[PDB]
């Protein structure tokens, strides 16, 4: 029963916080910068490495003002917290492929009001 | 039933494998790429000669291809076709030569169509820096090189696009010639304008995004493949040194830690000695190796002049240091880590050869069927 | 429970389940390879 | 997907950490125990950013060990099924395309994949192409998929993906 695709998740995954590709690897990041200080500290596992090269080649965007930006443009719409992630880390070209990619979009808004947004968010990319 | 009641052996059809069977004029290419490919690094079949060496691969290979003869089939049946025991790894090397060669030509046709069809669309779509289907032609001929084919073709697709719906510097092909020749032919784009005018005429207000794109087309550039390949494979003076860790991990017991300081070991150690390029292995899988040819410091140095203008006098000036930046960028990208990788597949490559040659030796040792017989009949 | 800083498992950890001549065969539940078990000599272990 | 939210654990500390240091040492065991871990409720926890506050710790009748029921806040990987992520390919085999979903590892099988993409095993590189040879696909590339089915083996997520819904490949 469990399927994104249709809005529907666990009640505490409900009220989860979600995070962005780029979030997430500054985050990684800062914690890199901290733990790797304060000598006499357990280095960080392969579970942390893999999962920083894994961000790293999704970056979107390295400036966290970027990161603010978006998200402030986006929370504005009345999209689920689900579709901030999604849309904001594919980064899709034309509204037609982020339709089509995201089942929820189908009807939920006008083509040119998506369209426009994905501009923006092609723009605002580094 | 095909195995057993098959019209051809057995040993022929798993030999011709990818190739199955030869053509008459298929025979000539199978037979060249045979001779190009038996000896390369180390010598192999230089007993045969060059070109006796390949006329017997031809006759060997069109053997197998007609009368379905096998390894030892032509090897004993066909001494005078093929070297007339010139080395017992002959029906053996003639077959693996004959599937390169079919396996080579099947992807120059394969590249060669692709580059065809990439054409046509291009031709079809903005015909009602350009995409040019002349480099199709190219690939396609470009059947001994391998990798730099592939390299090429990659490159190819990416600069075109790929899509498949159903002036920032010096040329690229003036580059590579230029590179390639160690003499810059063409110098970057001598024009007043700078970084400053390029980067408003894309909308970024940075002075790098042509870099970018120079890096790019540099890199995807098959005439750039074939100027580093070999440059490095064939001299790499590999110094191998143990860390700080693989010291004490190693113990002498790899490549890396056997020689505390003894560095500068070139191609020839690691290549005809497979046993350095399996310690190599060993050492850099688990705690670290030392495998640095440390020769660029001067090959990077003799192309920093070439594709970069001479003057510098604002717009001259301002071209030799665009050129120079782009240069950096595409060595960045695909120039410093492209060598690295051909370097280190040719020391896996050798350290594999050297492992089956040993095996093969110990093999043929202790095969010999020599028996204790009565009175030793 | 015994750390391994040295050996094939630089830097492992888990626990001791048998011994032998030059060899000892630690076991722990973290681990996903070889379902959470793995093998290395006895010198390069320390009484962690 | 990566996610906030706010969990809570209990460790036992042994008596002989009792010291200058305890609340130091209490988030040093707390570092170490709740990291990389997985559990099928809340999935796959990758690091913890922060720690919320340090509870009261109730003294075992008894027995020296004392129980901190402590509540950081810390991140959470927990893919669900509809979800269209951007991986990368590691591995390419005719019977399967073989990607990393960071801390998850998917697999899709040649059925999922159309027909037009096919085997290339004669060239060194396991990779396929069309017929025209345009588009190429091959390892370390990011390449997008769909998580069309999830799978915890003790701890160890292993999703399925599938390459059937148009504009997945490259960008």
């Amino acid at each position: 029963e469990e399927d994104a695709s249709q809005l529907i998740f666990p009640k505490e995954f409900e009220t989860a916080e979600t995070l962005l590709n780029s979030e997430v690897h500054m985050l990684l990041e800062h914690r890199k910068q901290q733990n790797e200080s304060a000598e006499d500290e357990q280095e960080l596992s392969e579970v942390f490495m893999k999962t920083l090269n894994y961000t790293a080649r999704f970056s979107r965007f390295k400036n966290r003002e970027t990161i603010a930006s978006v998200r402030s443009l986006l929370l504005q719409k009345k999209l689920h917290k689900f579709e901030l992630a999604c849309l904001a880390n594919l980064c899709p070209e034309t509204a037609e492929e982020s339709k089509a990619l995201i089942p929820s979009l189908e009807g939920r808004f006008e083509d040119e009001e998506l369209q426009q947004i994905l501009d923006d968010i092609q723009t605002k990319r580094s | 039933n095909e195995i057993r009641a098959t019209d051809l052996p057995e040993r022929f059809q798993l030999r011709s494998i990818p190739v199955k069977g030869a053509e008459d004029d298929e025979l000539e290419e199978e037979a060249d790429w045979i001779y190009r490919n038996a000896f390369a690094t180390p010598t192999i079949s230089l007993s045969r000669k060059g070109p006796s060496t390949i006329q017997k691969i031809k006759e060997a290979l069109g053997f197998m291809r007609n009368q379905h003869f096998e390894v030892p089939f032509i090897a004993f049946y066909r001494k005078e076709y093929v070297e007339p025991e010139l080395h017992i790894n002959d029906l053996w090397r003639v077959w693996q030569w004959d599937e390169k060669w079919t396996q080579l030509r099947i992807r120059k046709e394969n590249l060669t169509r692709l580059f065809e069809k990439m054409q046509a669309y291009q031709y079809e779509q903005i015909s009602a820096i350009r995409a040019l289907d002349t480099t199709d032609m190219e690939r396609l001929k470009d059947v001994q090189s391998m990798d730099e084919l592939k390299d090429v073709y990659n490159h190819f697709l990416l600069y075109y696009g790929r899509d498949i719906p159903k002036k920032f510097g010096l040329t690229p092909e003036q580059f590579g010639e230029n590179l390639r020749d160690s003499y810059q032919r063409h110098e970057t784009e001598q024009f007043p304008a700078e970084p400053l005018e390029l980067a408003k005429d894309t909308p970024e207000a940075v002075l790098e995004g042509a870099r970018y794109m120079v890096a790019l087309q540099i890199a995807r550039e098959p005439l750039v493949r074939q100027v580093l390949r070999q440059t490095f494979q064939e001299r790499a003076k590999l110094n191998i040194t143990p860390t700080k860790k693989g010291r004490k991990d190693v113990d002498e017991a790899h490549y890396a830690y056997s020689f505390k300081y003894l560095k500068n070991k070139p191609v020839k150690e690691l290549r005809d000695d497979q046993f350095l390029k399996i310690c190599l292995a060993e050492d850099e899988g688990l705690l670290t190796t030392d495998i640095s040819i440390d020769l660029k410091g001067t090959y990077f140095e003799e192309i920093k002049q070439f594709y970069y203008r001479d003057e510098f006098s604002h717009q001259v000036q301002e071209w030799n240091r665009q050129r120079t930046m782009a240069i950096e960028r595409a060595l960045q990208q695909f120039l410093y880590v492209q060598m690295a990788k051909e370097l280190k597949n040719k020391l896996l490559a050798e350290a594999k050869e050297y492992v089956i040659k040993a095996c093969s030796r110990k093999l043929y040792n202790w095969l010999r069927v020599a028996p204790y017989r009565p009175d030793q009949q | 429970i015994v750390k391994v800083i040295d050996g094939p498992h630089s830097g492992r950890e888990g626990e001791i389940r048998h011994l032998f001549r030059s060899f000892a065969f630690l076991h722990c539940k973290k681990l996903v390879e070889n379902g959470g078990m793995f093998v290395c000599k006895t010198r390069h272990l320390v009484l962690a | 997907m990566f996610y906030h939210i706010s969990l809570e654990h209990e460790i036992l500390l042994h008596p002989r950490y009792f010291g200058p240091n305890l609340l130091n040492t209490v988030k040093q065991k707390l570092f170490t125990e709740v990291e990389g871990t997985c559990t099928g409720k809340y999935g796959f926890v990758i690091a913890v950013t922060t720690i919320d506050n340090i509870g009261a710790g109730v003294i075992q009748p008894g027995r020296g060990f004392v129980l901190y029921p402590v509540k950081y806040k810390a991140i959470v990987f927990r893919p669900f099924k509809g979800e269209v992520v951007d991986a990368v390919v590691t591995q390419v085999n005719k019977v399967g395309l073989f990607t990393e979903i960071g801390p998850m590892s998917c697999f899709i099988s040649r059925h999922s994949i159309p027909s037009e993409m096919e085997f290339d095993p004669n060239s060194n590189p396991p990779c396929y192409k069309t017929m025209d040879e345009d588009i190429v696909i091959q390892q370390d590339d990011e390449i997008r998929l769909k998580i069309v089915g999830t799978r915890v083996d003790k701890n160890d997520i292993f999703a399925i993906g599938s390459l059937m819904d148009d504009y997945l490949g490259l960008v």
